[PDB]
């Protein structure tokens, strides 16, 4: 997606 | 680009359903 790639195992 | 609020809880559950869930599952 965006920023998805590592932010859906962050946020 | 909302869906890492709701989804991001699951995309996060990878261990955790087995973790921070088999304690009070």
């Amino acid at each position: 997606m965006w920023k998805v790639g590592f932010f859906k195992r962050n946020r | 680009k909302l869906l890492i609020t709701i989804h991001d809880r699951k995309e996060f559950a990878k261990f955790e359903e087995e973790r921070a869930r088999a304690k009070w599952d």
